[PDB]
């Protein structure tokens, strides 16, 4: 029925909307692991700098 | 003359019956046709919903 058409439409579209908010969140999560990766890289380089510091000292 | 009058009376009775039955048939005919029009509409629309199942 036309009502059935609309029903499936709102339900399926809200389903895709929820999935899509899931994946946009997942994109933010990916950029978060990215930020964590650069921060850990900087931390490791800083540790190397500190050890070289003590050796030079 | 009396027999002619009796036969004419019976013939007129039968003819009025004819006309009344024709009118009743007319009304029934219109109602049945409208019924089938809306039947085919609702059947096509159920099929359309099934097409929706195909799109999903």
């Amino acid at each position: 029925m036309d009502a059935i058409k609309k029903k499936m439409q709102m339900l399926k579209l809200d389903k895709e909307n929820a999935l899509d908010r899931a994946e946009q969140a997942e994109a933010d999560k990916k950029a978060a692991e990215d930020r964590s990766k650069q921060l850990e890289d900087e931390l490791v380089s800083l540790q190397k700098k500190l050890k070289g510091t003590e050796d030079e000292l | 003359s009396d027999k002619l009058k009796e036969a004419e009376t019976r013939a007129e009775f039968a003819e009025r019956s004819v006309t009344k039955l024709e009118k009743s048939i007319d009304d029934l005919e219109d109602e049945l046709y409208a019924q089938k029009l809306k039947y085919k509409a609702i059947s096509e629309e159920l099929d359309h919903a099934l097409n929706d199942m195909t799109s999903i």
